């Protein structure tokens, strides 16, 4: 729940850091 | 006993003093007219937090340290308020162990770590080693007795020497115990755990064994050695076997790392007598007269009095009590310990019996622990935190030859020195990172941010950061 909401986003941020 | 105002009523474990407690109790009762009374109920750390709200609780409870942090978040423990000058007459370290958020959460009392106990006309000399257990082992069944026996239903036991070569509750990182870092299936835990397994497969040690058994069979003189704590050496004592207390095995060259333990004692927030309970415990409990009766009963190990522990640390096993304590690590007493003692109690107990083979059980206490300190962090709570380090960013930015801080939408990155790598720990803020290891990204010569080979991008490694993803 929190979790798979949480860590789903982050890979969209590491994903934001990628294309930086 | 139901709390009353106008008397005492106290938990301790049914290991411990009690009746020397009851002494220091009964000379509060002469001096005073405040009647105590102590109990010691089976699963007493559990049965609090379920009584409390009731009213069905004690006014003060005795346990190591690690419980309590998860009473303090539950609103269950009254704050306490010893002056600097009572502070002063405790170790600093063993008041850092009651230390929650900042506060004093309960009064310690002393130190207890595991140490090896043998039985010095069975084995003169101790073995130094985990490993050269299963050989001693058949040189004593021969002899019709066997070398260890001790509690494996408990994980405090067990702990040590799965925390030998590498087992760890969870890492210390950016000044606070890091939940999501959490060492119960690593190779270090897995070669302890295989060991004791081992030991039970070979017949050395039998997976039903329990604390009662184990201590009658030393008593008894059945066993060559035992693991357990001071409160064990009365009943050893009485038994009149010839025994010493010693550093625990090593296992593959390592120190066995007990979990070290500070007895404390906490007001219950329900309590109506908060007052009463602080001058039984600051003016009665922790003085020289007070200690000495509840140690005469049982051992209290350390004790967090300096005055009276400057005479007790001359005792050879409290000597070795505090060496194994050193080789340990002070347990953690956030609230997350239970849900950490759950797991590894299940664990070791479905290894033992052979319900799992080592590697699934450890895997699977690992994943249900971390399934539940995972959950914590709202999306919208790590949202706010990454915003909070933007925010302070763009702070940095602001007030702004070497690379220049920027954020990319993760990290600040801060100053870089000309043609070099510059490396930044994993950011806290991010809970699901591994903060033990760090980002990198590389300065240019001409003090620029080196880009990617035909892109705008600019280069970033942030693999060590994803480990647990
Ligand atoms: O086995 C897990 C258990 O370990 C510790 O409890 C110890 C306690 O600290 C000692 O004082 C003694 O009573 O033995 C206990 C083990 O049976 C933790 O304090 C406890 O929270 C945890 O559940």
């Amino acid at each position: 729940l929190n979790s798979m909401e949480r860590v789903e986003w982050l890979r969209k941020k590491l994903q934001d850091v990628h294309n930086f | 006993a139901k709390i009353e105002e106008g008397k005492l009523v106290i938990w301790i474990n049914g290991d411990k003093g009690y009746n020397g407690l009851a002494e220091v109790g009964k000379k509060f009762e002469k001096d005073t007219g405040i009647k105590v009374t102590v109990e010691h109920p089976d699963k007493l750390e559990e049965k609090f937090p379920q009584v409390a709200a009731t009213g069905d609780g004690p006014d003060i409870i005795f346990w190591a340290h690690d419980r309590f942090g998860g009473y303090a978040q539950s609103g269950l423990l009254a704050e306490i308020t010893p002056d600097k000058a009572f502070q002063d007459k405790l170790y600093p370290f063993t008041w850092d162990a009651v230390r929650y958020n900042g506060k004093l959460i309960a009064y310690p009392i002393a130190v207890e770590a595991l140490s090896l106990i043998y039985n010095k006309d069975l084995l003169p000399n101790p073995p130094k080693t985990w490993e050269e257990i299963p050989a001693l082992d058949k040189e004593l069944k021969a002899k019709g007795k066997s070398a260890l026996m001790f509690n494996l239903q408990e994980p405090y036991f067990t702990w040590p020497l799965i925390a030998a070569d590498g087992g760890y509750a969870f890492k210390y990182e950016n000044g606070k115990y890091d939940i999501k870092d959490v060492g119960v299936d690593n190779a270090g835990a897995k070669a302890g755990l295989t060991f004791l397994v081992d030991l039970i497969k070979n017949k050395h040690m039998n997976a039903d064994t329990d604390y009662s058994i184990a201590e009658a069979a030393f008593n008894k003189g059945e066993t060559a050695m035992t693991i357990n704590g001071p409160w064990a050496w009365s009943n050893i004592d009485t038994s009149k076997v010839n025994y010493g207390v010693t550093v625990l095995p090593t296992f593959k060259g390592q120190p066995s790392k007990p979990f070290v333990g500070v007895l404390s004692a906490g007001i219950n927030a329900a309590s109506p007598n908060k007052e009463l309970a602080k001058e039984f415990l600051e003016n009665y409990l922790l003085t020289d007269e007070g200690l000495e009766a509840v140690n005469k009963d049982k051992p209290l190990g350390a004790v967090a009095l300096k005055s009276y522990e400057e005479e007790l640390a001359k005792d050879p096993r409290i000597a070795a009590t505090m060496e194994n304590a050193q080789k340990g690590e002070i347990m953690p007493n956030i609230p997350q310990m239970s849900a950490f003692w759950y797991a590894v109690r299940t664990a070791v107990i479905n290894a033992a019996s052979g319900r799992q083979t080592v590697d699934e059980a450890l895997k699977d206490a690992q994943t249900n622990a971390a399934a539940e300190f995972d959950d914590v962090m709202t999306k919208e709570e790590q949202i706010f935190l990454l915003h909070r380090a933007q925010a302070q960013c763009e702070k940095r930015l602001k007030e702004v030859r070497p690379c220049l801080p920027e954020w990319d939408h993760i990290l600040c990155w801060p100053l870089g020195a000309p043609g070099e790598v510059v490396a930044v720990p994993c950011p806290d803020y991010i809970y699901d990172f591994n903060h033990k290891g760090h980002a990198y990204r590389r300065c240019d010569r001409n003090g620029s941010w080196e880009l990617v080979p035909g892109h705008n991008r600019t280069w970033a490694n942030y693999s060590e950061c994803v480990k647990f993803l």
